[PDB]
């Protein structure tokens, strides 16, 4: 299973006017870690992505659509919102219907004129799945949903969804052989970005 | 799950003298324990004096050597009636069997 | 057959010239002028309007942008232009792709202008009538400015004009331009020559286009500002031109 | 066979492109169109002509929809103006809508048609579009906006313009009343008092084709359910433009 | 003339220039004359040299071992058109273990030739072909022209000055058609025939060849000393 | 496609679309190359064109196919510039192959080989270019110059102009070059070849670039002083 | 030169469209269509022993319930026929239902257009009208012309000595649209051809199209005489 | 004036003149003539004896298409072969689709479709033949006769070539007297007959006559050459 | 008119004026022996400064097989590319040598593709470069063909090409002669060689080269034909 060679998790949750995406920093072969610097989060603009899956296509993945959202840009004159960088990504990986990559991306932004904090995640072939809360993604899908579903509340201050999401990825992070090597959090609201580099266990 | 070869058995034999050639075949063609025919020929005259039988699946074998005999009339067709040696024919039988490196001809070629 | 209809734009003369280049040059000789001059820390375009100035002009077609570092003004036809611009920009992302770097200005201003010289060459089809300045930054060389024409040949210019009056323009920039002059001095300049040299009664805000590349202003490295009508009109009431 | 290959389309000595020239010749023996652009809308008005006493006129729109939310009228030669809209509306569904989930902007879709009109003057055997349109269109981040596009491929944005054989006294007339505070209804009866002029026939709801970008039209969308689902193009029946005549 | 440009343009009164223009190709070569009998088919052809220390132009080309021609006009042209004669007889006896009629050669020869006269950038041909042989109908000898058109006749002459040729083949036919099981006395005849359109010249070993093809003689050239007990 | 055959023969057996990129490669600047004993130097003429040119950044007309081998040209620089890239992708190709650069002479084959296929072609048009090539065979201390003409033919020459009033520098270069005793240093070889570019460029001495080529890839470009240097030399010794 | 092929005049005219339009008339030939409410008529004016006059028509049957008569040369309108038949046949395979009468018309005025602006395809010098009775629209007359224009029509004259017809069929309109009676508009369109032209069109001088609500038919010699 | 220089070309009165060409082309031909009889339909030509090495009873002009068809012609042979070739290619491909002989006014359409494609070019030139063509179907007999233009209709009796006139005029009256119809033998010796007389025009070179016929109950609807005492009955019978 | 239209003569305007192209080149000499043959052209350098050794007009095809070349000589470096391929290709594909009439005849064909080829267009114009052929086989001994841009090949005991080509076949005609050795061909060439042109004759004007069965074919160098002229001045005066 390509998706399950890298390793790597992402999560995303929405809290009150801001939004929260974290991911894990682990990179490994098959069970060597090779780094612990690899970050699965990028953002163009103010709209944030985060891929788990095979490294090459998370790689490819973000040149693809830093492409796509600067020609966006050029053409348009304004900067691409989490909707439509939503129906991008779809389309583009329905592309591949039968040569997929192998990804586990997941949308989070603020829209600019709405100011209402927007989460999806995807498929490997473009399915969109739009939730109000949270969204997983990686080889501990299974711990991340287990940990999402009993520690969540529908309306958090963002100091507070930072410790949500920080213990939500650091417990299913540690129940995972291929995932945890570090971890980041982002914590967005409308017109200010927080990154923040969590401790951890390492081994 | 077609299988398109053959066997069809014969043995041929060619002995080189000093001053002659002899090439000689069985003439019996069978299938797997059947007798298709008693006198069935596998060796052939293909001109300027060069006798030639591909023994094996009996297919490839007549294809085989109805493109040599073409060979020989193109050839000369294009260098004024010359006379196609022995060595020469050799040459162009090995491209002809090379020509079909990845789907060959199933036959033992003997000139 | 088709042989008759054939005007056979890919020809020489028995002089050894183009047709087609030369009559597109003069095409562009008739299109509204835009000036180029690069200072010791920056760059600025100034387009003067010439076609579809009225009233009921909405502003909301000679300024455009490539990348985040290049941008490029426009003599000529304005859908030839748009194509070009396209290809231009579709080849600034791939090179970014890449090599995870921006282009040096050079390597786009060479493969628009080597898709220029294709079609003088083979085919038979027309040339592109359009004529580029090029400003732009990078690492090798810091402000750079260029201009590419029909013929497929690109030159890099520290003072440059194209257009209506390039001759009347290019006299009054051969003098009062010096080395050491700043991004001010270089609007000011650009502001003067496009006075003096338009054939029309006062040079107003809503004739012109302009663009500056500096560094600062709210931005990293490199900022591109694209001057809006107000803003034109507060430098030509600074400046002096008070029209 | 067919070996045109080659462009029909040449510079002359002089610089100018002949055939484009001639196109827009053909453009300004045309009937005249209009659009007024006001604060809340956009208006766009054509007078509509008939071949024969015997042919039905309904049946012959020379406003169009290109989206629902951005519509087109033409000055020039009918057909290329059809088989120009027919080309738009695919360029709109397979290069914007069905990458994005969403209808191009004004703009984006104006430079599609202008892409598709320089391409005639520049590819071998072909003639270029004998046709100028007048596009109008609304659109979230920018608001309602008309554009002119010519037969060479330029585009250009509008507050108010016409074209056709009455165009030079319509622009004036239009240049003498713009005031930049204009509502949908001021613009509607400023276009219909520029057409009373350029009109020599009967001048009513059977001889004036009249399109609206405006506000969202809930009734002209056949379900219910989706907060977030608005049609703004609408197209005048006779009886309303006859009520305000 | 403003019709002769290229061969998808008529004439006013329907004519075709460039057809007509291969057509003077033709006569302007040399003279070439065919023959035949129930039971034997000939050519004889003059050849003509650049000068002395030139060698002669070859005019006789073998098709198949029953099937042969000489050509009249451009050589280019006569060895592209057996080029593919040669190929379509060799696709006949390949497939269908037959030997290709005279009749269905000429026939494809002269849909090869018509497509040439219809289409734009393209040319007809150049030269003009006598073709001999033997088939299970007995001898055959055909005339092939580029406009298309093949005719078979017992006898014939092309090039320049063949006029005398066909006449004297003409007034001699019920001679020459029974000339059955003796090929000298055809080949003789063809010899005194060819020996009509002859002005200033006469014929040598260097300049006179020869075909024959026949009931059991398979389609053979004579040249030089060969040539020399029929002068 | 397009494939005209705008290359044809005239009745008096000539290719007028070939005479007529000759008449833009006349029309083009004048490039001049000289051997010496152990070296060659190209010379070429800037255009006098505005004072507001940046040099920095202008094509240089002489550029490096590869590290030992450089090419100019005289005529249209666009189509130069397509031979130019052209000519460096088969340097590599060829390094590639046969793991060994390109002599100066196979270069120069390939150029006129692609020259002479656009005389031949349908579609094209020929290129209004003619180039000097010249280098040194990897390996080996021989200077090598080349001249290649729109038509597709090379020669070899021991030095030779192209471009404008080349005929003057002709003359003054028979005149002036020996074949018995060509000159000894590099600068005396790049002094024959300024005074040869004088006799036709007095605009003076900013519009003139001097190349040096030298054995085992010694390829430098001198700087304006250096040519100003050697132009003041000539001047002096002019008079007395 | 601009006169050769279909290229931009200095005045923005094509002269081979127009050309192609005196074409158009190279049978004196007329043509009248009417539309009755619950059918459509269309009546033409065919006019040497040595002929089959059963082969000689111009009205063609595109599909089950479109008609189509030609004004022009017979060729090109068997191209026509025979283009319009498969474009019919394909739209109802891929869409499922039977192509209506405006939709292929329109599609026939596309194909013209581009023959106007591609320079290697020439004009059809023909004007085709397409009669039918549509599921949605009831009778319906439409017609396309060599410059790509097509448009719907009350009722219609097509040839030489239209003008004639055309104001007699508005006078008849202005007394009153359609024709208020499919036998009954059948003999008034021959009623109405005879008024407009003159003499007595025997049975064989005119052929009839009549295309009902599930049917497009056309009626023999023996029918046309049993209307006179 | 000038339209009349290339194909597909439209005159200001809406004409195309190198069709009209073309039919001038045709009427240089020799004499074909088609006759339709109570059951199938009779082909009749003339062939010019222009020099007495012709090998008589050879250079067959009519043709047939699958099995019941017979086709003539008039103008340039090669093109009326090229025309029958593409008749055949059709009819095969109709017979492979449906399984069963053409008709003949499918045929007719699509040789007509043929024709009609080479007057929409200015790439192509139009057939110079005019051919009358026919054959027994299911439906009965057919006669077509089609023009250089494309445009084709079924006759009850057609002729084409120089001696068109006469045989038209002699068609006419065979017409008039017959109103119940004509048998295939009668109608064989008529076509005889009128071939003779049609040759009364060109007196300066002797003929040859040929004739096929298909009819139901003379060959079982199939296409056959007349050749034994039939032919010399007719033959007599048109001399007398 | 295109580039394959026939004048009102019968004749092709292209290959004629083709023909016209290579009446302008230099001339090029061709004597068969029954030693060997001997092919000479001229060199025409236009310029002092041009180095003579670099002027190539006599190639080698194959070993036994070598050519000369009069005309746009630039023309002919795609034909002996073909003509190199071929012969390698025959060695390949039957192991033996190829003849030198099949070799002349594949150029021709190679010729012919402006329009339809041997076998049922390469280039949009005819090559403006006629050939001289020289070879050796065992089954027709020395042989010289000359092939031109028509597709026509001719074989010559003795043949001249370019623009003295009159005069120096005139003296062909008048000195040519069966029982010719290889020395005295060799003279002979020079001669005719220094008769056509307008130069003074010397080693650095003209080269020579010679096919012979045992050796192949081989290229003179400048210090032999200095010789050889050397011999033809003394025997002359």
């Amino acid at each position: 299973d390509p998706s399950s060679i890298n390793g790597g998790i992402v999560v995303a949750m929405t809290g009150k006017d801001c939004v929260a995406i974290a991911c894990d920093l682990r990179l490994g072969s098959q069970s060597l870690g090779v780094s612990n610097k690899f970050e699965k989060i990028f953002h163009y603009g103010h709209v944030f992505l985060g891929i788990t899956g095979l490294a090459t296509d998370v790689t490819t993945l973000n040149e693809m659509f830093r492409y796509k959202t600067n020609l966006y840009k050029l053409k348009e004159e304004r900067a691409i919102e989490p909707e439509t960088f939503t129906q991008l990504v779809s389309s583009s990986l329905y592309e591949r219907r039968f040569g997929p990559y192998f990804v586990g991306p997941v949308v989070a932004g603020i829209n600019s004129k709405s100011g209402k904090p927007f989460i999806a995640g995807f498929d490997l072939i473009g399915c969109i799945d739009e939730a109000k809360d949270f969204i997983v993604s990686g080889t501990a899908s299974d711990q991340l949903f287990g940990m999402c579903e009993s520690l969540y509340e529908p309306n958090l201050e963002p100091e507070d969804l930072f410790e949500t999401i920080s213990q939500a990825l650091l417990n299913a992070a540690d129940r995972d052989a291929l995932s945890g090597w570090g971890a980041v959090v982002y914590i967005i609201k409308k017109d200010e970005v927080v990154k923040r580099y969590l401790k951890m266990r390492q081994d | 799950q077609f299988n398109p070869y053959g066997d069809n058995g014969g043995t041929i034999l060619g002995i080189a003298g000093e001053d002659f050639a002899v090439l000689a075949g069985d003439t019996r063609n069978i299938t797997d324990y059947s007798i298709n025919s008693r006198y069935e020929p596998k060796v052939f005259d293909c001109g300027d004096n060069i006798v030639m039988s591909a023994n094996g699946f009996a297919a490839d074998g007549d294809a085989l050597v109805k493109r040599f005999k073409n060979s020989v009339k193109w050839y000369h067709f294009d260098h004024n009636d010359k006379k196609l040696s022995i060595n020469s024919a050799a040459r162009n039988i090995q491209h002809l069997l090379y020509g079909k490196r990845f789907f060959p001809y199933y036959v033992h070629t003997i000139i | 057959g088709s042989r008759r209809y054939d005007s056979r734009t890919t020809i020489f003369s028995p002089e050894g010239r183009l047709y087609q280049v030369e009559y597109a040059l003069e095409s562009i000789s008739h299109a509204g002028t835009a000036i180029g001059i690069m200072a010791s820390d920056g760059i600025v375009l100034a387009a003067e309007r010439k076609v579809t100035s009225t009233l009921l002009e909405q502003d909301t077609e000679k300024l455009y942008k490539l990348n985040d570092k290049i941008a490029v003004a426009v003599a000529g036809l304005t859908a030839d232009a748009e194509i070009l611009i396209n290809t231009a920009r579709i080849h600034a992302q791939n090179y970014l792709k890449t090599y995870n770097e921006d282009i040096p200005v050079e390597i786009l201003v060479r493969r628009l202008s080597d898709i220029k010289q294709g079609y003088t060459q083979h085919g038979g089809l027309r040339p592109f009538g359009v004529s580029f300045i090029y400003a732009g930054y990078d690492d090798r060389y810091g402000y750079q400015l260029y201009t590419s024409n029909p013929s497929g040949n690109y030159t890099g210019w520290k003072a440059i004009s194209v257009g209506a009056n390039t001759s009347a323009a290019q006299t009054l920039l051969q003098m009062d331009y010096k080395d050491d002059m700043k991004v001010d001095d270089a609007i000011e300049l650009a502001l003067k020559t496009l006075s003096k040299t338009t054939d029309s009664s006062a040079l107003t805000y809503d004739r012109l286009e302009f663009a500056t590349i500096r560094k600062g202003a709210n931005d990293g490295e490199v900022y591109q500002k694209i001057f809006k009508p107000q803003e034109i009109k507060d430098i030509l009431v600074k400046t002096g031109i008070t029209k | 066979t067919d070996r045109y290959s080659f462009s029909l389309t040449t510079f002359s000595p002089s610089g100018k492109l002949g055939q484009i020239d001639y196109a827009l010749t053909a453009v300004k023996q045309g009937v005249t169109s209009l659009g007024i652009k006001a604060t809340n809308g956009v208006v766009i008005a054509t007078e509509k002509k008939s071949s024969s006493p015997l042919a039905m006129s309904e049946t012959l729109s020379k406003v169009s929809l290109l989206t629902p939310d951005i519509g087109a009228v033409y000055s020039g030669m009918g057909p290329d103006y059809r088989v120009l809209v027919d080309k738009s509306r695919k360029v709109a569904h397979t290069s914007y809508k069905r990458i994005y989930g969403e209808y191009p902007p004004t703009k984006l879709l104006v430079s599609e048609v202008a892409k598709i009109m320089q391409e005639a003057t520049q590819s071998g055997g072909v003639r270029p579009f004998g046709v100028s349109l007048l596009i109008a269109g609304h659109d979230e981040f920018n608001g309602f906006s008309l554009y002119q596009v010519d037969p060479s491929g330029s585009y250009f944005p509008w507050k108010a313009t016409a074209i056709g054989k009455g165009s030079v006294a319509a622009k004036t007339f239009l240049e003498k009343r713009w005031n930049d505070e204009l509502e949908l209804e001021d613009a509607i009866h400023i276009a219909l008092l520029t057409l009373k002029e350029s009109v020599e026939g009967e001048f009513n709801g059977d001889t004036i084709e009249l399109a609206i970008i405006g506000d969202e039209n809930p009734d002209l969308l056949g379900y219910t359910g989706i907060p977030t689902d608005g049609p703004r193009f609408r197209k005048l029946t006779s009886q309303e433009i006859n009520d305000r005549l | 003339n403003n019709y002769d440009g290229d061969t998808v343009t008529f004439s006013p009164t329907g004519r075709l220039f460039q057809v007509e223009y291969a057509l003077e190709a033709i006569k302007q070569g040399s003279v070439t004359v065919g023959l035949r009998s129930n039971t034997h088919a000939v050519l004889v052809a003059l050849k003509r040299n650049a000068d002395e220390l030139s060698s002669y132009q070859k005019k006789i080309i073998k098709c198949d071992e029953h099937m042969g021609l000489s050509l009249a006009g451009l050589a280019p042209d006569a060895r592209v058109l057996s080029n593919y004669l040669r190929q379509q007889c060799n696709y006949s006896s390949l497939v269908f273990n037959r030997k290709l009629a005279v009749e269905r050669a000429g026939h494809l020869l002269c849909d090869k030739a018509q497509k040439n006269t219809q289409s734009y950038g393209g040319r007809p041909y150049g030269v003009g072909l006598l073709i001999i042989g033997y088939d299970k109908s007995g001898a055959h000898l055909l005339e092939f022209q580029p406009s298309g058109n093949v005719t078979e006749l017992y006898g014939t002459a092309i090039g320049a000055r063949s006029q005398g040729a066909k006449t004297y083949l003409e007034r001699t036919l019920d001679t020459f058609i029974k000339i059955d099981g003796n090929p000298d006395e055809l080949i003789k005849a063809g010899v005194e025939a060819i020996s009509q359109s002859l002005r200033d010249e006469s014929l040598t070993v260097d300049n006179l060849s020869i075909a024959i093809v026949g009931k059991d003689t398979p389609f053979t050239i004579y040249d030089g000393e060969a040539v020399a007990k029929y002068i | 496609g397009y494939d005209r055959a705008l290359s044809i023969f005239s009745p008096d057996g000539h290719i007028f679309q070939v005479e007529y990129a000759l008449e833009a490669v006349k029309r083009g600047t004048c490039a001049v190359g000289v051997k010496g004993k152990n070296c060659v130097v190209l010379g070429c003429e800037r255009r006098s064109t505005l004072k507001l040119q940046d040099t920095r950044i202008t094509p240089s007309k002489v550029s490096k196919i590869d590290s030992h081998v450089v090419l100019s040209f005289s005529g249209l620089n666009a189509d130069s510039r397509i031979l130019i890239e052209k000519a460096r992708v088969e340097a590599q190709s060829h390094r590639l192959t046969l793991e060994d650069p390109v002599t100066v002479e196979y270069l120069t084959r390939y150029v006129a080989g692609v020259q002479q296929r656009y005389t031949q072609s349908g579609g094209v048009r020929p290129f209004g270019v003619s180039t000097l090539i010249a280098g040194f065979d990897p390996r080996d201390d021989e200077p090598k110059l080349y001249q290649t003409e729109p038509s597709g033919i090379y020669s070899s020459w021991s030095a030779q102009t192209i471009g404008r009033n080349s005929k003057t520098v002709r003359e003054f270069l028979e005149k002036n070059y020996d074949r018995k005793e060509p000159p000894a240093t590099v600068e005396e070889c790049v002094k024959l070849t300024v005074r040869s570019l004088l006799e036709v460029v007095q605009t003076g001495a900013k519009n003139i670039e001097i190349t040096v080529v030298k054995p085992d890839s010694d390829i430098v470009a001198l700087s304006s002083e250096e040519i100003n240097q050697y132009v003041t030399q000539i001047e002096q010794e002019k008079q007395e | 030169y601009d006169r050769h092929i279909t290229i931009f005049s200095p005045e923005g005219r094509l002269y081979q469209v127009e050309y192609a339009f005196k074409a158009t008339n190279q049978t004196n030939i007329n043509s009248l269509a009417v539309r009755g409410k619950d059918c459509t008529v269309v009546i033409s004016q065919k006019k040497d022993k040595l002929l089959d006059p059963t082969t000689v028509s111009y009205i063609f049957c595109i599909s089950r319930t479109i008609g189509m008569v030609v004004n022009g040369p017979i060729p090109d309108a068997r191209n026509a026929a025979l283009r319009a038949k498969a474009e019919a046949a394909e739209f109802r395979y891929k869409y499922g239902y039977d192509m209506p009468c405006d939709v292929l018309a329109k599609r026939m005025a596309n194909l013209s257009q581009i023959y106007t602006q591609r320079a290697y395809m020439r004009p059809l010098g023909v004007i085709l009208t397409f009669v039918s009775v549509d599921e949605e629209l009831g009778p319906s007359i439409y017609k396309t012309d060599p410059a790509g224009y097509y448009v719907g029509y009350k009722a219609t004259a097509t040839g030489p000595k239209q003008q004639e017809i055309t104001t007699n069929l508005e006078n008849h309109f202005k007394k009153s649209d359609h024709i208020n009676e499919w036998e009954k508009v059948v003999e008034f369109a021959i009623t109405h051809m005879i008024d407009a032209l003159g003499t007595e069109f025997s049975k064989n001088d005119l052929e009839v199209g009549v295309a009902t609500k599930d049917k497009f038919f056309t009626l023999s010699a023996e029918n046309i005489e049993e209307r006179l | 004036t000038g339209y009349d220089l290339s194909n597909s070309v439209f005159s200001p009165d809406g004409r195309n003149f190198q069709v009209e060409y073309a039919v001038k082309a045709v009427e240089n031909g020799t004499t074909s003539i088609g006759i339709k009889c109570n059951d199938g339909v009779v082909f009749a030509v003339e062939k010019l004896i222009t020099s007495k090495l012709l090998v008589p009873q050879k250079n067959v002009k009519i043709q047939v298409v699958d099995r019941h068809i017979g086709c003539v012609y008039s103008g340039l042979i090669p093109d009326g072969r090229h025309l029958v070739n593409r008749g055949r290619e059709e009819a095969a491909s109709f017979k492979k689709l449906y399984k069963t002989p053409i008709p003949i006014p499918a045929f007719a359409d699509r040789l007509g479709q043929y024709v009609q494609a080479h007057t929409l070019y200015n790439s192509v030139r139009p057939f110079g033949v005019s051919t009358i063509f026919g054959g027994v179907d299911k439906n009965g007999a057919h006669l077509y006769m089609l023009e250089p233009s494309g445009s084709y209709w079924g006759y009850k009796g057609a002729a084409t070539g120089k001696g068109r006139q006469s045989a038209k005029a002699e068609l006419e009256k065979l017409v008039d007297h017959h109103p119940e119809g004509l048998s295939a033998r009668e109608a064989v010796k008529q076509a005889a007959k009128i071939i003779y007389l049609a040759h009364e025009d060109n007196k300066e070179k002797d003929f040859e006559l040929e004739i096929s016929w298909c009819s139901l109950s003379e060959t079982n609807g199939l296409h056959k050459f007349v050749k034994g005492d039939l032919l010399q009955e007719a033959i007599d019978f048109a001399q007398k | 008119r295109g580039v394959s239209t026939f004048s009102p003569e019968g004749r092709l305007f292209q290959v004629e004026y083709s023909l016209e192209a290579i009446k302008l080149g230099s001339t090029a000499i061709g004597i068969a022996t029954k030693e060997g043959v001997v092919l000479g052209v001229e060199k025409r350098a236009t310029s002092p400064l041009l180095e003579s050794d670099s002027i190539e007009k006599i190639v080698e095809i194959d070993r036994h097989i070598g050519c000369a070349m009069s005309g746009l000589t630039a023309d002919a470096r795609s034909m002996i590319e073909h003509a190199r391929t071929a012969a390698v290709t025959h060695n390949l594909y039957y192991d033996e040598d190829i003849n030198v009439e099949s070799l002349t005849q594949s150029v021709c064909d190679l010729a012919l593709r402006f329009g339809e080829g041997a076998s049922g267009r390469l280039m949009s114009r005819p090559f403006g470069v006629a050939l001289l052929i020289a070879g050796h086989d065992a089954d027709d001994g020395y042989q010289l063909f000359h092939a031109e841009p028509s597709g026509t090949f001719y074989r010559y005991n003795a043949k001249a090409i370019g623009s003295g080509s009159e005069g120096a076949q005139a003296e062909l005609l008048n000195e040519w002669h069966s029982s010719l050795t290889l020395k005295e061909a060799e003279l002979l060439v020079l001669k005719i060689l220094k008769q056509v042109m307008e130069e003074k004759l010397d080693e650095n004007n003209a080269q020579l080269s010679c096919i012979t069965k045992q050796d192949g074919f081989k290229i003179y160098d400048n210090e032999k034909t200095a010789e050889l002229i050397k011999e033809l001045k003394e025997k002359e005066a």
